[PDB]
């Protein structure tokens, strides 16, 4: 509940962060902390360095200590942070100035919630159950011929589903599949935890899509 | 049978230690 | 006037009926009746057999009968209904269910079904130069045939209609002022044979042709076909079923 | 002397009877 | 401050002139006054006549005085047209009847002007001081890639700035000079005083670049 | 080492006296 943290701003997308840090000063060691949007009650770290700026995402450790994949695992991202404040180890850059959370502005927003989010999608509109790929197909250019019309259904297991959506007219399937993590992800493709996840970001960026999701097909 | 593949050129990458 | 029946769905598109019937449960035999779009007073039946679905024009018939041109001439739709509920005859299935509204949607308007009531009521009070209790009267007893008439020419008082005009004295009138894309117009080219169709496309100014077919329905020569063009434009400020773009604006007239 | 052609490939048609 | 006049509005565009005429009767004679938006402290005069629209350019002479380029000089933009209205004089027509203000409508928004104009750019969100071509690709690649973010930085030749925008995750730029006149204008394109106008112009239609002016890129 | 052209088509032009 990094809430008490002055530097640690709720959910943000990746952008509003960057933005944050220029309008900062975007100087070498200049940080900020907000929560992850693809790892469950994970992190991610927003240092400024050499103009330009690192995305780093601290897992949540089973234990339930924190750690940034690769490296010592810190008990509070605080802590995490002071340590990487006078330790470099692995970061571009040692911590200098963290970047406050501007006058006014406020953190955007055991195990049940592990389960719950996993399997979220499986009330949500663009999740068709059990589907052929032509069972899609037409299901999907059946009605509005909206662009960026999407859905997302299972194969076989709990483990491969795909993703289809329209783009000018054709209809494009992306193979989704959970690696050995348990982590879902579009081959080459960012990683997440769930769908609701999966989806709530590619309905924001393409982020390597032909185009971004926008409105859920309809399902029978 | 097909299908798309990820754009690379497209993917705003996250940083790794070391 | 269809509104009793409740797998009826007032104006509605028919990709939007596509929609509904999966909603639906696209279960063979499920169908839903909708007022046709480009064929007078007519309708439209849609219904769902083997996950595709099949949309049949009923077109009414001169002697105030209704029929999908090549078969039988019924009373009424719910009767067509009733009847295609047990006997194929040509429809590539029996209907099974019918989709009812759903809790609270109405019928679709179209976006002049109600300026006509009025156009004309407006018209009469005019020409008849009666009013108070006589103007009631003269509607609902004369209304019948003069719907087909008002209908027929009312874009000739629509915002996008441009009377008879030169292929050129159009192409500047929609250049003059802004050029937001896909404004367009419709000049006559003739009198009442058949008339143009412009639109603004990236800058580009656009030229389609519309025609009076043998049987009286205009229709851009390879193109879905209406009885008026109030209809015409309705549907392709719609879609564009063909266009480089859809209409959006009404270029405005001097 | 000159009208913009369609592409009816895209034709949205309407099912008949037989 | 022409807004007494009842046919005068404010910052208005050719477009929304040319408008106003039609809806207007667009009856040979009949004009508005509306500010330009390329020439300091200058207007424009719009006629109705041969069902097309005539748009003058009204320049304000250093005496503090008015006049289309090549005629008579006038005290005020309301005498010129009260002039021209019982005269021609080179003007296509007579100036029968003006159109007023409709019922409600507001305009839209002597040296001073011409100098806080060609420099106001200097305290705006999109103008970056100088920088090199590459300290912007930065700087707008950075945050939100929001297509047709910009902004403008002054090369070197101090009187020769440089237009950035993004388009399709590409950064582009237009170079900007300052002619004999002392009048900025990208090579081929129209011209202004300013660029609190070239820009409040480019940011409402393209007129040639490859997609209209958004959002200022933040600035450190 | 590449700067972009511009659009001829979306151009206003001004009327003259005479």
């Amino acid at each position: 509940s990094a809430n008490h943290l002055p530097f640690f701003f709720g959910n943000i997308t990746r952008e509003e962060a960057e933005d944050y840090l220029v309008q900062g000063g975007m100087s070498d060691g200049l940080y900020l902390l907000r929560q992850s949007r693809n790892y469950l009650g994970g992190f991610a770290l927003s240092v400024a360095h050499g103009r330009k700026a690192h995305h780093y995402t601290i897992e949540r450790e089973l234990n339930g200590t924190y750690a940034i994949a690769g490296g010592r695992t810190h008990a509070s991202p605080a802590d995490l942070c002071h340590y990487h404040s006078q330790e470099s180890d692995g970061l571009v850059c040692l911590l200098k100035k963290p970047f406050n959370r501007p006058q006014g502005v406020q953190p955007k927003t055991p195990q049940l919630e592990k389960l719950i989010a996993t399997t979220a999608h499986e009330k949500m509109p663009w999740f068709h159950g059990k589907i052929s790929r032509e069972e899609s197909e037409q299901i999907v250019l059946i009605g509005s011929k909206t662009n960026g019309k999407f859905l997302i259904r299972a194969r076989d297991n709990n483990g491969s589903y795909a993703l289809c959506l329209l783009h000018e007219g054709k209809v494009l399937h992306y193979r989704i599949d959970k690696d050995k993590t348990g982590k879902l992800s579009i081959p080459e493709g960012k990683k997440f935890d769930t769908l609701w996840q999966l989806v709530e970001h590619y309905s924001y960026k393409a982020d390597g899509l032909l185009r971004v999701l926008t409105v859920p097909c309809q399902k029978i | 049978p097909d299908y798309e593949p990820i754009r690379k050129g497209q993917r705003d990458l996250y940083s790794g230690l070391n």
